Parts: C-alpha cells; structure tokens; sequence
DNA sequence: ATCAATATCCACCTGCAGATTCTACCAAAAGTGTATTTGGAAACTGCTCCATCAAAAGGCATGTTCAGCTGAATTCAGCTGAACATGCCTTTTGATGGAGCAGTTTCCAAATACACTTTTGGTAGAATCTGCAGGTGGATATTGAT
DNA sequence: ATCAATATCCACCTGCAGATTCTACCAAAAGTGTATTTGGAAACTGCTCCATCAAAAGGCATGTTCAGCTGAATTCAGCTGAACATGCCTTTTGATGGAGCAGTTTCCAAATACACTTTTGGTAGAATCTGCAGGTGGATATTGAT
C-alpha cells in the first residue's frame, strides 16, 4: 500500500486553502445558526440573503486571523500544536477578553 | 476671561446625593469632567449614524435610545434606558 | 421659568446638552427628548461610577475621591471595565494583581 | 446548531490560518469563540434592524454591525 | 462645463460636495474642499487598481477579482496599513507557512 | 440608488486600459471609497470643531490626509489634492 | 542647546519599575534596548499627530488638548487633561 | 549578613509599585526625549507642561499594559524572565507592527 | 544519494454560459446667474504661561561582585492526533409559487426651527475651612540561616 | 523547628496646600409668538424570502494503525537579582524676560440661499466574452527499500 508520512498532507492543506479564496463552512449549518443565534434577540425575524452570506464572510474572516494569532503562540510555546491555551492567550491579548 | 464650561457642578451633586459625606479631588473632577464629554460624544454620534442610515434628519430621543443599547454593556443599558425614559415621560408632563 | 433639568428631575442641564447636540453636528434638527435622555442617561452612569469611587474612597479610609479610587471603580466593576476598556485613566495605577506561576512555591 | 459547525470545516479554517497540527480540544473550543462572535455581530445587526421598524436583516445592518465591533467589510454596501 | 472637468478629475466633485453638505460634518463647505477630496480618493483609486492589475497580469487574467486586490492591498506595506482593520470579502490569505513548520 | 461604479471604471482605463474589473470587486473598491471618505471627512470635521470653525476647508481635508493616510500615501495624496484644486481655480 | 540620544535618559531602573507596575518578576538584560525600541515608535506616532494638530491650529505651542485629541486618535483616550 | 533569594525582593517590588500611582520615569530626562522627538518634527515649538505631563502619563500607562501582556507571553512559554521575543509577539498580536 | 512506485502537481487546449460590457431614454442632480449673509482673515494687544537660570541637597543611578536558580539543551515513552479507506447522509441545486413586507405617495398635525426680549444658573475669582501628606515608633509578619 | 533581621503593617499628630463656600456679573437658557417641515398613517404594489419538494454527489462520521510530538525528568553553564559603595543630576524653589495665545474689533472675500436652466448617472433590456472546469500527458515531490 501507499502512504504520506504526518504533517505532509498538512502542509498540502495549507497550501491549498491559503491559495483559494472559497468560503470553508458549509453553507447551510451556518445558516441554521445564524437564525438561530438571532432568534434569541428578536423573533421571526428573515435574512437577506446578502446578510447570510455578510455574516459568513466576515466571521470565517475572523477565525482565520485568530488562528494565525494562535499559531503564533503555539510556535512561542516551542510547540507545533495549536490549543485552548494559545486560542485563549491570542483573544486576551487582542482586548477581546 | 474667557470662561470655559465643565460638567463639576453637576458631577458635585450627584456626588453629593451618592455618598453625601465624602468629596472629590479636582484631578479626580477632571477624570469624571473627561468621561461625561466621552460618553456624550460616543452616544450622540453614534445616533448621528442612526438617524443617517435611516434617512432622517432629525435624532429624537429614540435614537439616543438605540444608541445607548448599542454602546452600553447590558444591565448598565437596562438601568440606563430605564432613568432615560423615566425622565422624558416625566419631561412631557409639561 | 422652569429648568427643563428640574421638568425632567434631573441634577445635569438639560439645556446645555441640548445646545450641544445643535452645536456639535450630529443631525439637521434635534428633537426635543433628546436632549432629556441623554441628560439622564450621563447622570446615571455619573452616579454609579461615584458610588463605586465613593465606596474605594471609604475603603482606603479616605473621605475624598482621588483619581485612584475610580481606577479602583472602574476596574473592578466588569461592565465599566468594558465601557472603559479603552479608556485611561491618569494617575490612576493599575489593580493588584500577581501572577499565580511567580509566587514562593 | 453550533455542532453543526463540523470539524472537517473548522480543520480547513485553521489551514487557511497556516495551522499544521491542531489538538482535538480546539473544535470545542472554537465553536465558543465563533458563538460569541456571531452573538456580538448579530444582537448589533438586529439592533440596527428594530430601530429601522423592519422584520428583515439587510445586509447594510450587518456592515453597520461589524464596522461598530471594529471588523470593516467592504464588498457589501460598504 | 461641469466641476470635475474644471479640475481634472474623474472623480464626481459636485456630489463629493453635496455629500460633505448633507454628511453633518460642519455647518459650511468651503468650496475647494469637495475637489481637493475627490482628487485624494481618485488617487488612492488609482493606486489600488494599479497595483491589483499587476495582480491580475501576474496571475495571467484579464478581469481583476477580489483575490488580485487583496494581495495588492496585502503585499504593499502602505495600503496594508491603511487598511489593516479591512476585511475583503472573498479575499483568501497571503500564502504563508511558518518556517518552523517545514519538512526536516 | 447612487454608486461610485462608473468612476472607478474609468480610473481603471487610465491605468490598465486592457484590463477589466469583476462585479464582487468592483463592491469592495465602492466599499472603499465610502470608508476613505468617511476617515477623512469626519477627521475634518474634528479638526474645524477643536479649533472652532465653522467651516471645512481644503486646508482640513488636507490635515485629514497627513493625519490618515501613512506618508508616503499622505505625500502623493497631498500632492493630487492642491494640484486638483490649483487647476480648479486657475480656470 | 543641542538635544541628542535622550532615549537613554530613560534609566534601566525606571524600565525596571514600568515591569514591576506590570506584574514582571525576572527581566532579560535585552529588554531595556527593547523597551526604549517600542518607547520611542509610541511617542514619534504620538507626537507627530500631536504636531499635526498643533500646525493645523497655526501655533508653536502644543497644548494639552493637542496631545489628548493625538492620543484619542491612536485609540489611547486619555482621562484628566481633557479640558 | 542578611541577603533575600532571587525572587524575594522582585515580588516585594511588583507589590510596592501596583499600590502606588506615582510615575516612574524622571520627569526631565522623559521631557528631554520628549522635546528632541519634536525638535526632529518642527523646530523651534513650544510645550505646555500639561503637555508633557499627559505625554508622560499615557506612555508609561502604555508601556505597563504592554509589560503585562509580555508577561503572559512568558509564562505561557513556560518562562519567568520576559525577553524581547515576548515583547514581540505581544505587539504582534496587538496589530501594533505584525 | 538514488533507485522505484506510488500519487500530486502542472501546463496546454478545450468549449459554453454565467456575467460583462455596451446601447438606448429618463428624473434628479449639478451647473448657472443674482442677491444676501457672514465666518474668520487681518490687525493691534493685554498678558498668561513658557523657557531658562541659579543653587543647594539628597534621592537615585551607576558599576562592581557573587552566587542562586532560571532557561536551555538533552534524553525518552506514552500517547495523542494524522492519514485512510469506508460507508452512509446531509448539503446543494433549481425552479416554483405564494405571501410577508420593505419601499412609495400624499395629505396635514404635531413637532422643530427661529427671531426677540427677559430672566437666571454658572463661572471667575476672592475668602475661608480642613483633609491628609509625609514624619514617627511602636507592634506584626515575613524571611532565611542554623 | 528556633531566633535574629528587616520589612510592613497600622494608629497617632498637625499645619498647609488644596479644597469648600461666598460673590457679583453676564452669557445662555427659557418664555412667547409665527413659519417651516417633519416623519408617521393609511393605501398598494413588486420584490426577494420562505418553503416545501426531489434527486445525485458529494463531503462528513468513523473506525483502525502508528509516526512522532508533547511533557517530563535531568543536568549545568551562566545570566540576572541582590547588595553595596559613590557621586551625579534630578528635583525644588523662586525670580524674570518676552514670545505668542487669545480676547477684541474691522471688513472684504467667500459661503448660502433661491430660481430656473442644463447634463449626467442609473435602469433595464441587447451583443459580447473571460475563465471556469474538465481533459491528458509530462515532469515533481514523497517515501519505501539492496
């Protein structure tokens, strides 16, 4: 049988999604949240489509950023593995908590 | 000559009314002068954009309304709404 | 003659934060209510600032407020925390506070 | 709803960020993150939405929203 | 006969003014005011699509798309800058992997 | 309903007359000619109240500029601007 | 007179006592280069806006009120001078 | 004689400047720096002394907020001595340089 | 190093359809001409408030020594998270078709601007109380050596 | 498990610098009478938005195997903290010249306000076209094994 060794299909992913542009969530589970998220303030409440599709780009944005901020620590740490600690130290560091 | 206005006769009465027995330093006076011209710029432009986005060239008191839920952590939003139209339902009673 | 201060019960001038809401630029026109609310909702975030000051002065056995005790207030109060968060305060210090991991084992 | 964020996806979101191993307690924790994240985002939006006497989320409400929390997206209205 | 025209520009001076007036942002706009602002946008303008056309050359494409502005935007140290707090929708990332991170 | 499309469309003649401009992307350019106009003008506006003027002048706009935009950006742009408004009032 | 390398007029104690304030225990010995480094790039961006304003007002004095509107800029708003 | 270990008086320190709300940069080499960085500005301007004085109290407030976070950098590299690689990361993730 | 056998990447050409670009006529700006209104440049000028100085003194900065203990560098194994082949289902299209509902007018009543003419509440600067800052020495912990 | 060696509480005292109060002004808030416009309040479309519905193709969940990364446990050169001895320079204090901030006027040049005239930018259908997406065929990168 064939087999890459780990961490080679890693760096093949990165260079993948780093080289597109494409949105990395399905769209439809975020849809579902997002109306869901909503209901808890104001209640039968429809979406532009524009708004949906706003809301995923900016927030898959967000989490791409926090994750180079959370490799960074991880990589500060003498680690290669990103965890909760490095999500969380990269968020009190940004102001965020 | 020439007189500049502040906030320190206002900020001494509530003082006053809170803890009627303690006063305030005018360093201290500053930092409380400083955060009332703060808040007030944050909650009257952030209603500028209110009534702007919506086409209307008026800001009522609905505006500043949305615009403290919108700028205020909540429960200080809840009070705070709360003390804002106790007083302009008691203002419109003449 | 009535202050409107006194019409809407309230220590801060109505009628001097209305002339700032003309002067300042924000819209056209000004409605009449709000220049009252925004009055109120000032001199309610005034007075629960100057209750947590008031109560760090006290703390400190101090009877007057220095720019310390409302570094104190704000920073121990976690929604003033947030609506200060970027906001500095001279003279002010900073909130006890040593890390766990740097302490005699 | 929020575990219907699949790790599959988040996987692919930490690629893009440059991640080469991610620790299986992250997927938990990312879906925290991205829940206060749209809570923020959203109670602003529809903040935006009431005050405009409407039943629907317009897409301008959601830039308002996110200019407010200091995220700027252009391609949307402004 | 216009305004534009009169100052050499592309960009609308007469509505960058009516906006100015109708923004709430003074009580007056001086008159020079709208076309100096209108010739800074249209510069900043210009700036951009040059440096994202050379992205659309370099990527051998005729149409330039989101990805070829955000590496213009990304890749140039100023406009980085002045937009780092500027999320560009279907924008991707700038390839980028940690060294540390590599084989061997 | 306004945009700044056609505008943007000919600035692109100029610099790459060979070369086109998709519709997503020609949403962020409008984006981003909304922002900079925002930044600058309410800069402006600051600047005319802090030293209590009553009106906006290009001599704000221009302090707008140098206060925003990072110099070498700033350089250029002053540039474009006094340049736009000199051949303004020339004619 | 002339005014020359008064970055190092800011002492390694004073650099010591910024840490303590900040709850640092153990300090590099780079960290005083560092920290004037970082000083430095914070009081230039400052004080070119600060400047800004203080040209745009056509005078030669930069007022209190000159620094506080930089500050505010730069997302450092500064209580206690402000008026 | 008496001497305390390494540590003893460092937390004796942290303790005694977290209580106080003094500056601590001399106030005229900070306005000496303060004036040369302007001087490479403008020339000949004056200054305010509020001027220096809210120079001088946002800079420190600064660079004490910028310890912490580097602090935090340090522990969470399983480190007690921050260094300037702390430092660094801080500012990165603050968007100050990146 | 390379020899080999996977699999991955990469051009070169390909043909169609979702979008782009270009045409063709209309309200809302925008430019124009005239008449008023006025914001702030210009010009003295009172006068804070800034730069600078002298002098003396003691608070701290500098540099040096010595060693405790931290950070780095190392070895090692258990175990977590990657790579996969597998198997099943939830996301994705794609119109379809009804309907909530964001957008438009059009009267006009209520609310706001506005132009003046009084009527104070606030501010600047006297005057007059009064915390608490910054010494002082006891009691109390806290360290660190034997 | 002790005592010295010091640091850090705290409480007490007391004149002075920084509050608090006591005052006449006067700028601006308030009262009143017209003039303007405001933004709901019903009346009606057209959008976009929900909502089923119904195949296929993906793309997810899941199990198994182990490569190798994360933590732990050691070891140790040496960096950085603690203590000193020295003497520099910051601080404090009080005085003086004068630059230049900021209060007044004065008065054009430049802005606003109408009122029509004129052009342009936006729409919504008509005439192109770049690039996706799919197809081989060839080097490329990767990982086994004498």
């Amino acid at each position: 049988p064939h087999r890459y060794r780990p961490g080679t299909v890693a760096l093949r992913e990165i260079r993948r999604y780093q080289k597109a542009t494409e949105l990395l969530i399905r769209k439809l589970p975020f849809q579902r949240l997002v109306r869901e998220i909503a209901q808890d303030f104001k209640t039968d409440l429809r979406f532009q489509s524009a708004a949906i599709g706003a809301l995923q780009e900016a927030s898959e944005a967000y989490l791409v950023g926090l994750f180079e901020d959370t490799n960074l620590c991880a990589i500060h740490a003498k680690r290669v593995t990103i965890m909760p600690k490095d999500i969380q130290l990269a968020r009190r560091i940004r102001g965020e908590r | 000559r020439g007189r500049k206005e502040s906030y320190s006769i206002y900020v001494y009465k509530v003082l006053k009314q809170v803890h009627p027995d303690t006063g305030i330093s005018s360093k201290a006076m500053g930092i409380m002068n400083s955060f009332v011209n703060d808040i007030f710029e944050r909650i009257a432009s952030e209603a500028s954009r209110l009534a702007h986005y919506n086409k209307r060239s008026t800001i009522t008191s609905r505006e500043v309304q949305t615009a403290v839920r919108l700028l205020l952590p909540g429960e200080l939003a809840k009070h705070a709404v709360s003390e804002g139209t106790k007083a302009v339902t008691k203002y419109t009673s003449s | 003659a009535k202050t409107r201060s006194s019409r809407a019960g309230l220590q801060f001038p109505v009628g001097r934060v209305h002339r700032l809401l003309r002067k300042g630029n924000y819209s056209e026109r000004v409605g009449a209510g709000a220049p009252v609310y925004l009055a109120a909702v000032l001199e309610y975030l005034t007075a629960e600032i100057l209750e947590l000051a008031g109560n760090a002065a006290r703390d400190n056995k101090k009877t007057r407020i220095i720019p310390r005790h409302l570094q104190l207030a704000i920073r121990n109060d976690e929604e003033l925390n947030k609506l200060l968060g970027r906001v500095t305060i001279a003279q002010g210090g900073v909130l006890p506070n040593i890390q766990a991991v740097l302490l005699p084992k | 709803n929020i575990q219907g964020i699949t790790k599959p996806a988040i996987r692919r979101l930490a690629r893009r960020g440059g991640v080469k191993r991610i620790s299986g307690l992250i997927y938990e924790e990312t879906r925290g993150v991205l829940k206060v994240f749209l809570e923020n985002v959203i109670r602003d939006a529809v903040t935006y939405t009431e005050h405009a006497k409407r039943k629907t989320v317009t897409a301008m409400d959601v830039v308002y929203a996110l200019k407010r929390q200091g995220r700027t997206l252009y391609g949307f209205g402004g």
